[PDB]
RNA sequence: UGGGAGAGAGAUGAAAUGUGACGACCCUGACUGGACGAACAGAAGCGAAAGCUGUACACUUGUAUGUAUUUUUUGAACAAGGACGUAAGCUGGAGGAGCGAAGAUGAUUAGAUACCAUUGUAGUUCCAGCAGUAAACUAUGCCGACGAUGUGAUAUGAUAUUAAUUGUAUUAGAUGAUAGAAAUUUGAGUUUUUUGGCUCUGGGGAUAGUAUGAUCGCAAGAUUGAAAAUUAAAGAAAUUGACGGAAGA
């Protein structure tokens, strides 16, 4: 049978795409096909927030902040929880952003 | 951090050194500096064997911080063998540890989760240069042992000191 | 006012899961006050990238700093870089808070990641790397 | 100390100490100290401060707490006594402010040229913008043409020639640090599309002057 | 390759060979080569299909929307014939950074010539030609008439004017309705109350895409393609249990 209803990806009207590689393993996907995801974490520790203030030569100042975006093969995802398997009647659920 | 066992002393009248495996020591842990307060006897006949991630002679798990030590025995490479005769007339094989040049091995040891520290006395087997043998020896206070032949034949140990050295 | 027994220098810190390795230079980069690395002071092979090792290695750089007159540091952190995934260590954070509690004050923070335009062929097959 | 020693088969005192110099367009041109070792007596150490490469804060020469992201890095020609002297050769955005301004579901548009000073020397710039929201709110879909994509670039084109055709260091520097650039690029690209974040990313210098 | 400095760097679940005082690894100043266009980047666009992302010019080319422009039936699909066709693989010359079949070493194992790790050649890059196979899949040939509401997307015209609702061509999704053995479903609907036109393919499993003949190709090989002797099953969709060296509460 069918298991869903586009079959592995959202790709419609083309022909192919270049593939690219995952972090982990490192084998080769396509970038329809794959799982992304998206996390900003900061320099310093919220552990380490008030030490910094008493070392400061400075008056104020702001901490910086920088992003990241990985990318996984499906198998090296599930293996680390990042997706797990659904409902059946609960695969339907789209959680956009 | 492979070990070895080292005796080094003053030697005369002697051909080998022959001991059973099996020493007490002192261990300690390499996560976190934690000295194990009581000693632990190892032996060559205890194993433990698991098929695909590890095999060894003993275990422990620390307290302070819970890391794994395994420990294992390896026998001696410089081995050799001397045929000797008894009080009736007859031929006995016997299995000894050649003494070099004021030093002597008598086995190797290996560690992948701590440190060896001491090792205790261990009443080792005494080998006669002019062919005898004899069976278990003390090392007494003075780290010093002497004993006399009936025919007027001497043999001595003079300052027994046990060491450990990283290879 | 700037004397011989006062000054501003940079700190370099690579931090990756198997080793941390801390370099303090001046302002130019091309001399080295000092450089010592985590797995100098730890015996076993599995704790060389350690968070344990780390603080041992961050107190004995503090103590020889002091003797060549450095007030105040700036900050270097970079990861692997390139082709390797580049993300910051375990012994990132427990560095920058040792070299600060010993009383040295801290100038600038920056973040120099070397990331490439594009990639070259990664290690591993069609199929990956299958542990 | 993982190795053992038998496995395997103080100059710091006679050092010299300088002084740095920026040049003078900004209030505070002391940077730092250096150092140099000297060899023996009748030795010149000056052919080995000429080729290093310091780096400073816009914010520690202004003086101000306003602005840091802007970077600065001078190249060292001449000695005089204790002092060596900087000029102006590079500059370069931080990191973390480039990652900021980059966003999904909206358009981004660069640009570069090549441009000469005065003297004989070459210089590069290199120009970002991104969109900006429509009060016509009913679209996630705020991306733009391809074929406006052209006509804002040949407005990056002009505005890059005229506010750097000739003029002098003085003036190039001074012009950078008040970001006279990407405000008036804003006005006159927002006339075909509404943009926002324009800013300067990078300067690299192609030749050496004489 | 020029400066500084003087013990380990690198990998794994955990290690070993290999590697460094003829000085690595790290921070610096300059150079030469080969490959590739990160983040923006989508159930978004173009193409007969295979396919197509750095900038500026030159040459060249689609579909759709408007409209008192020329001609007058020139149409759909196709035995014979013709062109294009990812990835490997072949002959000739250029080039070779990273990756790497075959070959050789270190661990695991009863045994590993396999998974792990270190090396290492052809190849993958460019030009000129042969070759014609893929789960080449939307597993749904091409043309033509009619069809229920709701939220979107690309292009463009009218009304209208800063506030909207409307025309044509494609396309994504949800709820009903039909049809179906069922999963599912704007066609896979308008069917036992079976007909608008035209090409190709199948007839219980296995022997078998195997022999033999013919036509192609430098070769590897490609297209066409049986039988003797055998056997009561092979198979598709879906319910109830049992099991998992499967996951959560
Ligand atoms: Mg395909
Ligand atoms: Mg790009
Ligand atoms: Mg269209
Ligand atoms: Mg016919
Ligand atoms: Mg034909
Ligand atoms: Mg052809
Ligand atoms: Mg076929
Ligand atoms: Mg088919
Ligand atoms: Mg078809
Ligand atoms: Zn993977
Ligand atoms: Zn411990």
């Amino acid at each position: 049978p069918v298991k869903r209803k586009n079959h592995g990806k959202n790709r419609k009207n083309r022909g192919s795409c270049k593939p690219v590689q995952c972090d982990k393993c490192g084998r080769c996907v396509p970038k329809d096909k794959a799982i992304k995801r998206f996390k900003i974490v900061p320099l310093v520790e919220a552990g380490s927030m008030d030490d910094v203030k008493v070392a400061s030569i400075y008056d104020i100042f702001e901490v910086p902040r920088i992003s990241y975006k990985n990318q996984y093969c499906i198998s090296c995802a599930c293996h680390a929880r990042i997706v797990r398997v659904r409902s059946r009647q609960g695969r339907k659920i789209r959680y956009d952003g | 951090m492979k070990y070895e066992l080292i005796a080094k002393a003053d030697f005369d009248n002697i051909k080998g050194l022959s001991c059973d495996q099996t020493y007490p020591a002192i261990l300690s842990c390499t996560a976190c500096s934690f000295v194990h307060p009581k000693v632990v006897i190892l032996t060559s006949e205890s194993t433990i064997k698991e098929p695909n991630v590890y095999k060894c002679n003993w275990e422990m798990k620390c307290h302070s911080c819970k890391n794994d030590i395994k420990v294992s025995i390896y026998k001696s490479p410089s081995l050799s063998t001397v045929n000797i005769k008894d009080r009736y007339e007859d031929d006995v094989l016997v299995s000894y540890n050649p003494v070099n040049k004021n030093e002597c091995l008598l086995s190797i040891l290996e560690c992948s989760g701590g440190e060896i520290r001491e090792i205790k006395n261990v009443p080792l087997n005494i080998l006669t240069d002019d062919l005898r043998l004899f069976n278990e020896k003390v090392v007494d206070e003075k780290r010093s042992l002497a004993e006399v032949y009936g025919n007027n034949k001497t043999y001595s140990i003079i300052n027994y000191e046990l060491e450990i050295r990283r290879v | 006012i700037e004397t011989s027994n006062e000054y501003t220098a940079i700190c370099h810190i690579k931090a990756t899961k198997n080793n941390t390795i801390i370099h303090v230079t001046d302002i130019t980069g091309s001399e080295t006050i000092c450089r010592i690395s985590g797995g100098m002071r730890v015996k076993s092979k599995r704790d060389e990238g350690s968070p344990y090792a780390a603080m041992i290695a961050a107190q004995d750089v503090a103590a020889i700093i002091a003797k060549r007159g450095v007030k105040t540091v700036h900050f270097m952190l970079r990861g692997a870089g390139g082709v390797k995934p580049k993300a910051l260590g375990a012994g990132a954070q427990v560095a920058v808070r040792s070299i600060i509690r010993s009383g040295i004050k801290m100038g600038r923070i920056e973040d120099v990641t070397p990331e490439p335009t594009d990639k070259v062929r990664m290690k591993g097959g069609h199929r990956g790397r299958r542990v | 100390a993982i190795q053992p020693p038998g496995s395997y088969a103080d100059n710091f005192t006679k050092k010299e100490w300088y002084n740095l110099k920026a040049p003078s367009v900004f209030p505070n041109n002391v940077c730092g100290k250096t150092m140099a070792t000297r060899t023996s007596n009748k030795q010149d150490l000056s052919t080995l401060l000429i080729g290093r490469k310091f780096e400073v804060n816009q914010a520690d020469l202004t003086g101000n707490l306003e602005e840091h992201a802007r970077k600065f890095s001078f190249r060292v020609n001449e000695v005089r006594g204790k002092d060596c002297i900087g000029v102006f050769d590079g500059m370069h955005m931080t990191s973390d402010k480039i990652k900021g301004i980059v966003r999904k579901w909206h358009t981004l548009i660069e640009a570069e040229k090549d441009i000469v000073t005065k003297d004989g020397a070459i210089l590069r710039v290199f120009v970002n913008a991104v969109t900006k929201k429509t009060p016509a709110c009913t679209s996630k879909r705020v991306y733009c043409k391809s074929s406006d994509e052209k006509r804002i670039r040949k407005v990056m084109f002009d505005i890059i020639e005229e506010e750097l055709k000739d003029q002098d260091i003085s003036k190039i520097m001074k012009k950078l640090s008040q970001e006279v650039i990407g405000k008036n690029i804003e006005k006159a690209g927002s006339a075909i599309y509404p943009l926002q974040n324009c800013c300067v990313i990078k300067v690299k210098t192609v030749k050496k002057a004489r």
